[PDB]
C-alpha cells in the first residue's frame, strides 16, 4: 500500500539536517558564546 | 501533487526560519524571542556532554542536538481542528528506532569491533552464567528501539486523536437540547486538558527519546 | 457476530495495564516530594531527572491506550 | 523516656538517667565526682534585658 | 583499617578510645544496632540497653543508660555515651529494684517534674534486665 | 549572519548512515516480500 | 446485539482501571503529609509541585473514562 | 435479552475500579496519621490536605462506580 | 433463566471490593498504632481521626456491598 | 444447570475477594509489631486500639461471605 | 457434568484468594523480624502474639480453602 | 472433553497460586537477612526463627499445589 | 472465525502486564530521585544503574505487549 | 479436543503465578543488597544462607512451572 | 476449531507473570540504588550480588514468555 511514500520523503529532512543545523544552527550558538569568552578575557 | 511532500514542507520551512528569522540579525544579545534557543541549547549540551561524558561527548554531540528536534517539531501537529502529525501513520519511528539500534552494534563493531563480546555483561556471570545475563541484555538492545519507537509516538497519537472522540461523543454537551446549561458542560472541559497533556507529553517525549539515546549510544561507545 | 464483539472484548482486557502505570508514576511523584522535603536544595537536580521518570512511565501507560486503540478501531 | 514532651534537653534526660543508673550501684563504683554529678551546686539565675538576674536556682 | 573501632569516651570517664572489636551490638533509639564490624556511615542517638562490646576476646557485657555512637567511615564506633558500667559492678539485684521504686516517690511532685522523672520510671529496670 | 562551519558527519556519522541505509533498502524488500504489499 | 452489550462488559472492563488514579491521587497527598510533617518549611513549595501531579494522577482514570465511554456510547 | 446478564456482570467487573480509591485513601490517612505522630504541629496543615487528598481519591471510584450504575439502572 | 444465573455471578464478582476496605480500614488503624507508638499523646487527635478515616476508607467496600446486594435481588 | 451453575461458579469467584482480609489483617499486624519494636512499654495500649482493628479487619471477610452464604442459599 | 465442571471452576477460581493470607502472613512475618532488629528485648513477647497473628493472617487462606472444599468434594 | 476440560482449566487455577509462596517464604528470608545486618547478634536468635516463619510462609502455597495434585488425578 | 476471535482474546490479555512493567519502572526512578535527594554525590554510582534497571522494567511490559502483538497479525 | 484446549488455556492461564515468583526474587535479591550496605561485612555472613533463601523463592516458582510443564506433558 | 483457539487465549493469558519479574528486577535496582546512596563502596561488592538476583528474578519471565510462545508454536 503506502509504505514507499513518507519512509525516504520523511527520513529526508532526518538526512539533511546533519548538514543543516550543524553548519547553521549550533554554529550560532557557539559562535556566539566563544565570541562572549573572548570579551570574558 | 503529494500530502507527504506538504506534510514535510512545515519543517522544511521552520527549521531553517527559526534560526536564521527569529533571531534579529544574528545578534550575540539574545533577544527576547531569542531567549528560547538561549535556553534550550545550552540545557541541550549539558546533558550531550553529560550523558556521553568522556571523549565520546564530541564524537556525536552534534547529531543529538540535530536528531532531538526532529521528531519534537514532526509532532508539534497535534492541537489543530484537523491535527496531523505524519497523517496518524508516521511510519518514522520505525526509522529513527532500529537503524539506530544497530548504529550502536555498529560503534560497538566499527570502533569497538571483536570486543563487541565483552559489553553485554556488565559485572559478572562469567562462562557459569553469562548465558542468562546476555539472554536479557539481548531483549534490551532489541527493546530500546521500541523504547524510542513508537513510544513518543504512541504519545502524540493518542494525545491528539482524543480529540476526535471527544467531538464524536461530546458533540451535544450543549449544541441542541435543555442539558446546555451547567449540568453537562463539564464535560466539554475535557478537551483543553488532552490539549495541555499532548502539550507536555510531547515536549517531554522529546527529551525523553533524546536522553535515551545518549544512554543506548555511550552503553555500546564505552565498554565496562 | 462473535467476531466483531470479539476485539471489543480484547481491547477492554488489554486496557487494564492503566492502573499499575498510574500507581507507578504516583510513586515516582512521591519520591521527587519527598526528596524535595527532606532535600530542598538538590531539588533542581533531580527534578528532571523526576519528569524524566514521570515520562519514561506515563508513555508506557499510553502505549497500552495504543495497544487497546488498535483493537479498539 | 518522655524528654519527647516536656522535660529540658536530651541532656537532662541522659543525666538524670546517669542519677538512677549510679543509684543502681553501690559506693564500690561511684566515685567522688558522681557525687557532684549528684550534689550540683550550679545556681542558675537567668538574667534579663535590664540585668535582671532572677534567682539562682541550682541547676 | 580492619576490624572496628570504637570510642566509648562518656562525659564522666572514657572507657574505650578506638580499640578493635567484632561486635558493639547497642540499642538504638529506633531499635538495636547490631554493628559488628566496619559498619556504615550512620550515628544514632542511643537508647538505655546493652553494650556487649565483642572485642577480639569475648563480648563484655555493660547495662548502658544512653549515649550516641558514632559509625565513622573508619570503622570507628564514637560511643560517647553518658554513663560507664562493668560487666560485674553494673549487676545486681536490691539496688535495681527498690531504688526505682523509692524514685516513684518523686513522680508523686507536678506535672514537668513528673515529665521529666518519667524516664527514671523505667531507667533502673535496664540494668537488672541487661545484667543476666 | 548565517555561515556553513566545517561540520564533520562524513567520517563521524557514517555508520548510523550505513546502517540506516540498509534499513531503507530491508523496509523496501519488506515492501514486496515480507508484507507483500 | 450480539456486540453492542459484549460492547457494554468491555466499558465496565476498561473502567475496573480506575483504581490506578484512584491509588495515586491519595498516594500524592501521602508524599504530600509525609513531607508536612518531616519539612514542614518545603511543604509550601512542594503543595504546588504535588497538587499538579494529584491531577496528572487522575488521567489514569481519564483514560478509563474514555475507553469505557467509547464501548458504552 | 442477554444485555442484561452482560449489563450486570460489566457492571459487577467495574465494580473492582474503587479498590484503588478505597486503598488509597488508607495510605493517604496513614502518613497523615503517621506525620501527625511525627510533629503534632503539622497537624493542622494534614487535615486541610487530607480531606482534599481523600476525596479527589474517592472522586474516581465515584467515577468507575457511576459507570456502573449507568450499566445497572441507565 | 439466565438472568437469574448473571444477577448471582455478578453478585459474587461485585463481593470482590471487600479486599479494599479490609486492607483500607486496616492501612488507617495500622497508622494509628504505628503514631501512638512514636508518639503516645497524639492519640486523642489521632483515634477520632482515625475513625473519620475508618468512615471514609470502609465506606467504598459498603458500596461496593450495597451494589452486589442490589444486583443479587 | 445454568443457575445452580452460576452459582457455585460465583461462589468460588467471590471467595478470592476474601484475600482482603490478608491485608486487613496483616497491617495493624505489622502495626503491633513495630509499635512493641519501637515502644514496648506501649504494648499494653496497643492491642487496645488493635482489637478495634482486627474486628473491622476481619468484618471485610464477614461482610462478604454474609453475601456469599446470601447467594449460597 | 455441566454444574459439576461448573463447581470445578468456581473452586479454581477461588483457588488463588489464599493470595490475600500469602501476603499478609509474610507481611507480619517481616514485621516481626524489624521488631527483633529493633526492639531484641521482645523477641520472646512478640512470639507470644506474632503466633496469634500469623494465625489472624492464614485466617484469610483458611476461610478460602474451605469455601473451595465445599465446591471440590 | 468437558469433564477434562475442567480438571485441566481448575487446575491451572489452582496451580498459580505458587506465587503466594514464592513470595512469601522469600519476605522472611530478606527480612532474617537485613536484621543480620543491622544486628550481627540476631542470626543467632532468629536463623530457627527463620527456617520456622520459611515454612510458615509455604503452606498457602503447598495449600495452593495440594488442590493441582488433587485435581490432576 | 473463531481463530482470528480467539487471536483478539489472547492479544487482550497480554496487554496487562505493561500495569506492572510501568509500576516497576516508576517506582525505581522514584527510588533514584530520593537516593540522590539524599546523597548528591551518588548520582555518579546511582543514575546509570538505574537507567540499567528501569529500562529493562519498561522493556519487560513492551515484551509482554509483543506477546499481543503477533496475534494481532 | 475440546479437553485438550482447556488444557492449553489453563496451561497459559497459569502462567501468571510467575509474578510472586518475580516479586519474591525482588525482596530477596534488593533486601540483600540493602543489608550488604549496612553492613558490608555481612555479605559473607548472610551469603551461605541467603542465597539459599533466594534458591528457595525460585523453587516455589518451579513449583509453579512444574504443573505447566505436566500440562504440556500429561 | 477449538485448539488453536485455546492455544492462542493462554499464549495471551500467559503473559501476566512476567510482571513480578519485570517489577522486581527495578525492586532490586531501587534497592541497590539506594545501598550506593548510602555507601558508594558497596557498589562492587552488590554487583556481584546484583547478577545473583538479576538472573534469579528476569528466568521466570523468560521461561514464562518461551513456555507461552511455544504452546503457539
Amino acid at each position: 500500500f503506502y509504505f514507499m511514500n513518507q519512509l525516504t520523503y520523511g527520513f529526508l529532512l532526518m538526512i539533511t539536517l546533519l548538514i543543516l543545523f550543524s553548519q547553521f544552527f549550533l554554529p550560532m550558538i557557539l559562535r556566539l558564546y566563544v565570541s562572549r569568552l573572548f570579551i570574558s578575557k | 501533487l503529494t500530502t507527504f511532500s506538504l506534510y514535510t514542507i512545515i519543517v522544511l520551512l521552520v527549521i531553517t526560519s527559526l534560526y536564521t528569522l527569529t533571531n534579529n540579525n544574528n545578534k550575540i544579545i539574545g533577544s527576547r524571542w531569542l531567549i528560547s534557543q538561549e535556553a534550550i541549547y545550552d540545557t541541550i549540551m549539558n546533558m550531550t556532554k553529560g550523558q556521553i561524558g568522556g571523549k565520546n561527548w564530541g564524537l556525536y554531540f552534534p547529531m543529538i542536538f540535530t536528531l532531538f528536534m526532529f521528531i519534537f517539531i514532526a509532532n508539534l501537529i497535534s492541537m489543530i481542528p484537523y491535527s496531523f502529525a505524519l497523517s496518524a501513520h508516521l511510519v518514522f519511528i520505525i526509522s529513527l528506532s532500529i537503524v539506530i539500534w544497530l548504529g550502536n552494534t555498529i560503534l560497538g563493531l566499527y570502533k569497538h569491533g571483536w570486543v563487541f563480546f565483552s559489553l553485554f555483561v556488565p559485572a559478572g556471570t562469567p562462562l557459569p552464567l553469562v548465558p542468562l545475563l546476555v539472554i536479557i541484555e539481548t531483549l534490551s538492545y532489541f527493546a530500546r528501539a521500541i523504547s524510542l519507537g513508537l513510544r513518543l509516538g504512541s504519545n502524540i497519537l493518542a494525545g491528539h486523536l482524543l480529540m476526535v472522540i471527544l467531538a464524536g461523543l461530546t458533540f451535544n454537551f450543549m449544541l441542541i437540547n435543555l442539558f446546555t446549561l451547567v449540568f453537562g458542560f463539564v464535560p466539554l472541559a475535557m478537551i483543553l486538558a488532552i490539549m495541555m497533556l499532548e502539550f507536555a507529553i510531547g515536549i517531554i517525549q522529546g527529551y525523553v527519546w533524546a536522553i535515551l539515546t545518549a544512554s543506548y549510544l555511550k552503553d555500546a561507545v564505552y565498554l565496562h | 457476530q462473535l467476531v466483531l464483539a470479539a476485539k471489543y472484548i480484547g481491547a477492554g482486557i488489554s486496557t487494564i495495564g492503566l492502573l499499575g502505570a498510574g500507581i507507578g508514576i504516583a510513586i515516582v511523584f512521591a519520591a521527587l516530594i519527598n526528596g524535595v522535603s527532606r532535600n530542598p536544595s538538590i531539588k533542581d537536580t533531580v527534578f528532571p531527572m523526576a519528569i524524566l521518570g514521570f515520562a519514561l512511565s506515563e508513555a508506557t501507560g499510553l502505549f497500552c491506550l495504543m495497544v487497546s486503540f488498535l483493537l479498539l478501531f | 523516656s518522655a524528654w519527647r514532651k516536656a522535660g529540658i534537653s536530651y541532656a537532662a534526660y541522659l543525666n538524670v538517667a546517669a542519677q538512677a543508673i549510679r543509684s543502681s550501684l553501690k559506693t564500690e563504683l561511684q566515685t567522688a565526682s558522681v557525687l557532684n554529678r549528684s550534689q550540683t551546686d550550679a545556681f542558675y539565675t537567668q538574667y534579663k534585658n535590664g540585668t535582671a538576674a532572677s534567682e539562682p536556682t541550682p541547676i | 583499617s580492619s576490624g572496628l573501632k570504637l570510642q566509648f569516651a562518656l562525659p564522666h570517664e572514657t572507657l574505650y578510645s578506638g580499640s578493635e572489636v567484632t561486635q558493639v551490638n547497642l540499642p538504638a533509639k529506633s531499635g538495636r544496632i547490631g554493628v559488628l564490624a566496619n559498619h556504615v556511615p550512620t550515628v544514632e542517638q542511643l537508647l538505655p540497653g546493652v553494650v556487649e562490646v565483642m572485642e577480639g576476646s569475648n563480648s563484655k557485657k555493660f547495662f548502658i543508660s544512653g549515649g550516641f555512637a558514632t559509625v565513622q567511615p573508619d570503622s570507628q564506633l564514637c560511643v560517647t555515651a553518658i554513663e560507664a558500667f562493668p560487666l560485674e559492678s553494673f549487676s545486681q539485684e536490691n539496688i535495681k529494684n527498690l531504688l526505682a521504686e523509692a524514685k516513684k516517690n518523686v513522680s508523686s511532685s507536678d506535672a514537668r517534674e513528673a515529665a521529666e522523672a518519667a524516664i527514671q520510671v523505667e531507667v533502673l529496670e535496664n540494668l537488672q534486665s541487661v545484667l543476666k | 549572519m548565517l555561515k556553513r562551519f566545517p561540520t564533520p558527519i562524513l567520517k563521524v556519522y557514517w555508520p548510523f548512515f550505513v546502517a540506516g541505509a540498509a534499513v531503507y533498502y530491508g523496509m523496501s524488500k519488506a515492501a514486496d516480500l515480507s508484507s507483500n504489499t
